[PDB]
């Protein structure tokens, strides 16, 4: 007796026409994962002759010359390594070739992103079974890495890419996912993907490309991972050179972006800035292999800058194989550097030092260019505070002052807003309970603006924003995490008031649980009236009912 | 199936002359539950109380005598490092790969063991700093001066930071060498609280954050150590009477809470939980298990205890180490999941150099991407299968 | 003086070529959201001559014959009525024009979906100030509607659509936003849209067209949504008509599916089971305008009543005009009907009575095709309950026997498992504190598979299932909300086991604050030391810690 | 900071002849902060004590001495509904959509205003039910008999259930008629409790879901209202004495939790917070305030009190409406969003019909598309521009 589901499936398989089969596909694939059962079964019942020829079916459209039973082919396979287990493994080994054939042959982008799906999936399972890996995995990988190589390699330096970067993202996602387990087998393809992606890394307005986010993320990924290849275990000594590059290259574009402004900044490194011409607009890059594509104009310099800031986050966002020694310092000076310069108030660019030579338009754009890269710096500290966890500690004050520095110089951008409530939140529940008086005397305007924000979502002065969830977020650890005796009492009421007018639960029992401290000593009322009023069965809210009460 | 471990060193030289117990091997590695097993062991250490520190990846052991720190791989089976201090080293600790150590000279050393930085704090105490223990924000040394200072970590470490290292508060109702320090692990101004042993035969409970005395104990004889249990509900203190005390903060009589006495009131605590025969001595250090159930307690005669609180009065004799077993300490049997795994320790070094830190990055998934949909779901996602046929029928 | 954001943008849009704006788009309303000052302001300064050079390149990229110029004039617009106020929105009267007129031209389909949400944006920030309705949104709302009307019409049997089904998409999200605005307006259309929307409503197999699940919902929305333009206050006539003629083609289908078994079900409401030819495939529909296009076969039946119950759930998923008239008798009835069939255990064909002339291929066929229609009348159900709450406390018993009933039959399928754990949340939430002995036995497997898949994710029988997480949502409602004086302690027991091995600080904290009292009276141990080690820190055991607060 | 509403009913004759208030007028709502007025007014009622309903779309007021319930609808100004009952009633609540009336015949009634049921349940009571009390699960009704009697709510409401329903259990220890109840916000089995108020001089604490009487407390005289502090601290009674005494629950003696004494003890309250002069005459109706530093009182001869629990000073007269002010019912300054919007009720019938929820589907977005965050967000969002650049550029 074969499951409904198989005799579904074998009749469906046998009588629908292989041109309306993608059609048929999505319930197909639904009554293949319900097969559970005789799939997983080893190798007579009709359950074993449905599954035979279900297999010898999937064989046949992969097989096969239609294209639409190609696709059906990869859903079904991939269908069968998902539900099968050992046996669909074991039994897939002319499937892999299959599958990389319809990566080869002209298939359509869809039936090729799904192979290179299935294939990934395929490699990832046999990991887990140390002999497959021998017999399957490693001898079909290098054919299928030589044409993933080839479907996104340039054809000519005067003709464009056949693939849409779309799929381009697809191959480096899966690369990404095979270099940490398969490093030996594509060590020689390691120079390919190197000169295929440099484009993607930090892409600026004058490579006349749009180039996509997750392409951009995807290719930053895999070049920090193919330290995983290095041979004789140089994999530490690549990432550790490969950043400390990225450094010197972000050094080497800030120098022609703050060309405009005269900088007080000392390196405690000991790097020096070199004389930039005062003459033409400024430029960078070049046609090198180690160093990113060329990029003219101060704005493409921004984005360059910004691109590799993001490339410094992507490698506290990606793992190593062995120890590496991360340059602390060095990124912290980079970081001070690209956060001492600072845009103005209204009327304040006569009191920030200029170089007489730039003109009013190229400092403009400087000025516009300016929230990005401090944007783009919170953001790597974000990721170096969520790396580190405790480690960031010795961190801890410097990073403080360039948020509140960057938050002072644009607090008019929402997006600068969040991105510094995320920083400010992330700070203050690493160590925020030992901050002096006069920390928390210069986080107090960061305090207002999230009130501020917080009771204009609520309507108390819209609807919900990011940075209107991100101070709500940051908001019960001003009671949590802060030195209550070192706040002002109208500090306090001002987010005592915020607490109750948002209804933030957290919030409110934060500030049950934190009673402030005065100068004279007398009891300020909680907010325990309003919190069990407004979520009365909370079993927190019990808790403080029952206790703070006695 | 959970398994829970605890980590044994022991001091001096052996007892007794018995050839199945080898006299080179200072540090074990056994399971309490499901029964007594011991797993691994480590060679040539004589640690003596308060010295020894164990995380996941790295046992240290501080020496005996000599000004030294062995640590030892748990990942490799071997003794990684042999670092040397610039003090005599009287206690460590660890707060994550930080090593506290306090000295005999009164000097506090922050070392990282990763970025190879050491932080030597004045010599605030005049004599010995007898017990340390730390929280990811404070860290409460009491020494033979009578007095327990609490500094703020993130003041003690810094980058570039000349300026000298001064407590934030100090509390001094003691009048004896303070023999023992816990502190509960709630880091908020209002909740949180330390317990102190001194040889006054008094136990202090401060909240070490507003410098204030919540409750004072007195006990017949002076405490040699002290564990709280995990649920923050009670005390278990060993004395030189070889008795073991249990104090509840929230019985009948409450120590602690809304029903609580005056803090100027003294509790005496006369009744003893448990006692010890003298041919075992007084337990010289203790721990408390995950559940708190169970509580093991070592004695200088080389007996380990396992007290049942709930079952048997009695203590239950696991083995023998045939030396003074000064340290126990427990090991959680659930995997902990942090970002960085420290393999490797640099040496601590006093050198110009930019600040580095040496770790191995772990794979957390903190990158996502929709393939990672497709890839981890079973079959396919139904939009992404829909948007592959639709793309697929379209020229 | 001028901004500098907007001294970028002038200076920019003078220097570039149309051709490679798109390419420079993301800067230029990033400068423009920066620039929301001058915009705002009521209209000669160097900012107001800017302001009306800028208005004059975009009312000229508008009317521009360049698509590329047309597509960044989309983006402007949009960007300044985002940042612009009434002054933008007064002075945007030939912009509005200007974009049905795009949307006339042969432009790219995504500058079209632009320019659609673009306008959409307009009309709905045009709805706040009373004089703008009549001065530009009543005579520009008919040509818009024509042409979205156009763009999706159909234009014969046998030629196809030319616009894909996501621009479709796109126009119905559209007409359901403005529909509830301009009821009016949108009367004179409202047979167009039927027509129009008709094939999407429920499609099947035989259809051999792929529709998109967004296409559908928005499909769904706005045939019901439709209501409002009724004349003389007859939307809620028309919405109790249209659902209860849902529930009636729901009926109808689900005779043809049930053909192959007899039904015990009596109905409550007046509904008689038609007798049914036992001869050829089912088939069903119509040409008509009342009825749906025609389906034959069984697999069709099933999808067409899972697109009808998802049709069911819209109704609950979108707000009404005037009150109306529910028929939650006639729903009850009918997801009675559809979950007393049940599939069965393994080999019990003989279990349920079926029919001895329909063939085992149609049998096995409607026996897989069952567990969608259970999943998809327990989304109905668990939008009854977000819709009504306290009020469907008199449906409770119901549901809750459907529930069981449906996860009892199909305990092997993870998606009716997961379905079936938010339904439980929803009704233990509701009305599971009072539930009596019998209900919490007959909830017992489902506590048990529950636990199961928790553990199974978390190793102690890997990736985060949604099944695994539903059970994990559902974990600390089983403490909370579920009387524990019923329940075996072995059950109990393995709640205990899965929230701490689970580390479910929300399960600890329920356990803790609802102890279990056995036969003699005595409460169990707390789990509070695990809790306490495993989350030290957390709010969790920061409000059990209040009773030393002060 | 918040702007308070509340809406008072009056009874009977008017005292004076001569006023400025209409004599026609029989319910008024007012505004609290900042500055007392007479917001609106509804017109003719006779509302006896605990007879009053308020929700956010509707006013239900029960008439003296008759079976009739006068709907008035608070989005529009006027009377919406004259709905007639089979019994007269002596009390009636107010939660969700459920009208739960207490009949003078000893019988509960539940008319659920949205779909039109009027489920009635057997007199189980044996005299008229004078208070009526109401938790998301139960249903609490005090009788003149000396009976409590606790109801599930599921069991009430079910549909298709034509058994008998009976009480889960009876709180009977007072020996006289029950004037009041109040029920704690929580709702869990071992966390809940309520507090009754009878003839006999007595009020007494029970959990309602387990039977047992936590705790009795004997006044001067017998109480005729109470109101709990919103944070479930102190118990605000009115006395016949013309005085107004305030029970602290968790105080420095607690009458409930660990320092408590037996339930059997009794404890006696015999200090007044609050004194009325005879011509004022003892307060027939207490009510709190959100905030709970305020207190709002009804006398039998007209006027309002107003008293501050906080600074303790003496009360203020607001205005006298001539008449006796039978309830006052405060309103929340707070929006919840309710799910559906009872525009319009259904008169309670009984015929065969389907099941019917009358409502207004309120639009709070059950659904999500990609084109509502490009609707919603400011400008596009990246990654959606990105797309739309790359299929614009695509041939």
């Amino acid at each position: 007796t074969a499951p409904p589901d198989l005799r579904v499936v074998c009749h469906r398989l046998a009588s629908t026409p292989v041109d309306s089969l993608p059609r048929l596909c999505p319930l197909l694939i639904n009554h293949v994962l319900r097969c559970g059962g005789p799939l997983s079964e080893p190798q007579t019942s009709e359950t074993a002759m449905l599954v035979h020829k279900f297999r010898t079916h999937i064989t046949s459209l992969l097989t096969g010359k239609s294209p639409a039973g190609r696709f059906t082919a990869v859903c079904l396979i991939k269908a069968v390594i998902d539900v099968g287990g050992w046996e669909s493994l074991r039994s897939a080994e002319p499937w892999i070739r299959g599958l990389i054939g319809v990566l080869q042959k002209p298939d359509p982008l869809s039936s090729k992103e799904l192979s290179i799906v299935t294939l990934t999936k395929l490699y990832i399972l046999l990991q887990d079974y140390q002999t497959l890996i021998r017999e399957m995995a490693t001898p079909t990988l290098p054919g299928y890495a030589t044409a993933c190589l080839q479907l996104i390699k340039p054809p000519a330096s005067g003709r464009p890419l056949k693939v849409p970067l779309n799929f381009v993202d697809t191959v480096a996602w899966s690369l990404s996912k095979l270099v940490v387990l398969y490093s030996t087998t594509m060590r020689p393809f390691s120079g390919q993907i190197k000169s295929a992606l440099r484009p993607y890394i930090a892409p600026t307005s004058s490579d006349n490309v749009v180039v996509p986010q997750s392409l951009k993320e995807n290719s930053r990924n895999l070049l920090i991972l193919l330290t995983y290849t290095a041979p004789k275990n140089g994999s530490s000594d690549e990432w550790v050179k490969a950043i400390r590059a990225t450094i010197l290259d972000c050094h080497t574009t800030a120098d022609q972006v703050f060309r405009a402004v005269r900088e007080s900044w000392e390196s405690t490194t000991g790097y020096h800035i070199q004389p930039v011409n005062a003459t033409g607009e400024p430029s960078g890059g070049g046609d090198s292999v180690d160093e990113l594509p060329p990029w003219s104009g101060l704005q493409a310099g921004a984005e360059r800058l910004t691109g590799l800031l993001e490339y410094l986050t992507a490698y506290f966002n990606n793992p190593t194989r062995a120890p590496v020694n991360v340059p602390l310092g060095e990124l912290l000076d980079l970081t001070t550097r690209l956060t001492l310069v600072i845009p103005p108030s209204l009327g304040a660019e006569d009191s920030i030092e200029t170089n007489p030579a730039i003109g009013r338009d190229e400092k403009a754009e400087l000025w516009s260019a300016l929230p990005d890269i401090h944007h783009a710096v919170l953001r790597l500290h974000c990721a170096i505070i969520r790396r580190l966890e405790a480690n960031a500690i010795p961190l801890a004050t410097d990073i403080i002052d360039q948020m509140v520095r960057v938050s002072t110089a644009s607090k008019q951008l929402p997006s600068v807003r969040e991105t510094a409530y995320i920083l400010a939140k992330e700070i203050l529940l690493l160590a925020g309970s030992t901050l002096p008086k006069l920390t928390v005397d210069i986080l107090i305007p960061l305090i207002q603006s999230s009130c501020h924000d917080i009771l204009t979502a609520a309507g108390h002065a819209s609807t919900a924003s990011p940075v209107s969830q991100a101070a709500s977020a940051l908001l019960p650890t001003f009671f949590t995490h802060l030195p209550q005796k070192h706040l002002p009492p109208d500090i306090r009421g001002l987010l005592d008031r915020t607490a109750i007018l948002s209804h933030n639960q957290s919030a409110m029992l934060a500030s049950c649980l934190h009673p402030y401290r005065d100068s004279r000593g007398r009891y300020y009322p909680s907010i325990l009236p309003f919190l069990v009023r407004r979520f009365p069965r909370d079993e927190s809210v019990e808790v403080l009912r029952s206790n703070l009460v006695k | 199936m959970l398994t829970e471990e605890f980590v044994s060193a022991i001091c001096g030289p052996p007892l007794s002359s018995n050839t199945a117990i080898a006299k080179d091997v200072g540090i074990y590695c056994h399971t309490l539950s499901p029964s007594y097993s011991v797993k691994s062991t480590f060679k040539k250490s004589s640690v003596p109380v308060n010295c020894l520190a164990v995380s996941d990846t790295h046992i240290f052991a501080g020496q005996h005598e000599k000004a030294y720190v062995h640590v030892y791989s748990r990942l490799r089976g071997n003794q990684e490092a042999f670092v040397a201090l610039p003090e005599r080293i009287r206690c460590l600790i660890l707060i994550g790969d930080i090593l506290v150590v306090g000295t005999t000279e009164g000097r506090l050393m922050l070392w990282e063991i990763c970025t190879g930085r050491l932080v030597s704090t004045p010599a605030r105490h005049v004599q010995a700093v007898s017990c340390v223990a730390a929280t990811p924000s404070h860290v409460l040394t009491g020494s033979d001066d009578s007095d327990i200072h609490v500094w703020s970590l993130s003041q003690l470490l810094e980058l570039d930071s000349a300026a000298e290292h001064e407590p934030l508060r100090t509390l001094a109702n003691h009048r004896a060498a303070i023999t023992a320090l816990a502190v509960s692990p709630s880091d908020s101004a209002d909740t949180n609280f330390c317990v102190s042993a001194s040889k006054d035969k008094s136990c202090i409970i401060w909240n070490y954050q507003t410098g204030d005395a919540l409750r004072t104990l007195i006990f017949p004889g002076y405490p040699l150590c002290m564990s709280l249990d995990p649920s923050s509900r009670a005390i278990f203190v060993s004395c030189e009477d070889s008795s073991l005390y249990v104090a509840e903060m929230f019985g009948e009589k409450p120590l602690l809470g809304p029903g609580s006495e005056d803090p100027s009131t003294v509790v005496q605590i006369s009744t003893p939980f448990g006692a010890t025969q003298p041919d075992v001595g007084p337990a010289s250090c203790l721990s408390v298990s995950y559940d708190g159930t169970m509580l093991l307690t070592g004695h200088p005669r080389g007996q380990i205890m396992r007290w049942d609180i709930s079952e048997n009065k009695s203590p239950v004799e696991l083995a023998n180490l045939n030396a003074a077993v000064t340290n126990l300490i427990f090991v959680s049997p659930f995997l902990t999941s942090k970002p960085t795994k420290t393999v490797n320790i640099i040496k601590p070094s006093q050198a110009e150099r930019a600040y580095t830190f040496t770790a191995q990055f772990e794979p957390m998934s903190f990158t996502k991407s929709r393939l990672d949909s497709l890839l981890n779901a079973t079959g396919f996602p139904a939009d992404a299968l829909e948007s592959a046929i639709v793309a697929f029928y379209q020229p």
